[PDB]
């Protein structure tokens, strides 16, 4: 039995600009075991409408999942990706930069 | 020129409540174009592809009859293993699968797989001549003596020599507008000053497909490592892709660096500058 | 198209 603690990332599908309609996006992958807490926050709150992609796997063996949401970027709203998995003590909080 | 087509299975026991969540995924390239998960409602094999939805009632039929197979075994080889193991019930542990067939630019076939792991480690594997088996350790070779007794291996080869490509072509050629075009990447540049003594310069790549790429920085034309930072491959939730590679710089150096991309789309690499 | 894969561990 191993573990991988999961990598996280938190994007755009297009270049974002202020007011266009875009998806926001966080990928977490290379971990293991499948189970995993994931969601999109907006100013620190929970999107209650998120997508997933189904679960899939790499090479080696780790797994991977795409969560999404539809949202419009704007100057001042914050967005970020809250994750959890047995490898973490406490939820991870990743930011999104909108040039990462 | 070449195209793979790849089937991934993955149970976990829920020591808890009930039978194992069972999640299936298929892929062509790296395209999903179907799915089944033990916990939705449809108990069905499903599209994830608009060039699938074309395949008739009796495809459908067949696909589901035999995931809901793949998933009776998986449930039953995870109480085998905990028994070869000496586990307790106690605790959840995961079986996967995968298995799919390589060809190459002629669709000729190249090369088949198939393998299982326990809890993240290779547990058993087919060999690239389809007739023996990797076995990790010794509960893996009793399932090996048990395979070549019921000759799992001539199963499995007259699928991936034969099935598994003629399916891959008929694939490759419905939805022939989505597997076999390539998307050469968009890419750009951005620099951030990181402190007074540097500064980063990020190289992008958008919107690609398929997701083979690669991205190199050089110094004064020479290929560089040091100090540089990639990201992994991830998807755009569209069918596309993206990449970003990074390297810190003293400033006033920018334009010593250059960016190559590498790509399908790309049959000759781009290479990117910073413009002042 | 899947495999007729009855195979056990």
């Amino acid at each position: 039995m191993i573990q991988r603690t999961p990598k996280i990332q938190v994007y755009s599908r297009h270049p974002a600009e202020n007011g266009k309609s875009n998806f926001l996006n966080c990928y977490v992958s290379g971990f293991h075991p499948s189970d995993i807490e994931v969601d999109l926050l907006k100013n620190g709150e929970r999107i209650e409408k998120v997508e997933h992609s189904d679960l899939s796997f790499s090479k080696d063996w780790s797994f991977y999942l795409l969560y999404y949401t539809e949202f419009t970027p704007t100057e001042k709203d914050e967005y970020a990706c809250r994750v959890n998995h047995v490898t973490l003590s406490q939820p991870k909080i990743v930011k999104w930069d909108r040039d990462m | 020129g070449s195209h793979s087509m790849r089937y991934f299975f993955t149970s976990v026991s829920r020591p808890g409540r009930g039978e194992p969540r069972f999640i299936a995924v298929g892929y062509v390239d790296d395209t999903q174009f179907v799915r089944f998960d033990s916990d939705a409602a449809s108990q069905r094999m499903e599209p994830r592809a608009p060039w699938i939805e074309q395949e008739g009632p009796e495809y459908w039929d067949g696909e589901t009859r035999k995931v809901k197979a793949h998933s009776q075994t998986h449930r039953v080889d995870l109480g085998t293993l905990r028994g070869y193991y000496n586990q307790s019930e106690a605790g959840s542990h995961t079986v996967q699968r995968m298995y799919g067939c390589d060809v190459g630019s002629d669709w000729r076939f190249l090369r088949g797989y198939h393998q299982y792991a326990y809890d993240g480690k290779d547990y058993i594997a087919l060999k690239e001549d389809l007739r023996s088996w990797t076995a990790a350790d010794m509960a893996a070779q009793t399932t090996k003596h048990k395979w070549e007794a019921a000759h799992v291996a001539e199963q499995l080869r007259a699928y991936l020599e034969g099935t598994c490509v003629e399916w891959l072509r008929r694939y490759l050629e419905n939805g022939k507008e989505t597997l076999q075009r390539t998307d050469a990447p968009k890419t750009h540049m951005t620099h951030h000053a990181v402190s007074d003594h540097e500064a980063t310069l990020r190289c992008w790549a958008l919107s690609f497909y398929p997701a083979e790429i690669t991205l190199t920085w050089q110094r004064d034309g020479e290929d560089q490592t040091q100090d540089t930072e990639l990201v992994e491959t991830r998807p755009a939730g569209d069918g596309t892709f993206q990449k970003w590679a990074a390297v810190v710089v003293p400033s006033g150096q920018e334009q010593r660096y250059t960016c190559h991309v590498q790509h399908e789309g790309l049959p000759k690499p781009l290479t990117l500058r910073w413009e002042p | 198209i899947l495999g007729k894969f009855l195979h056990w561990l």
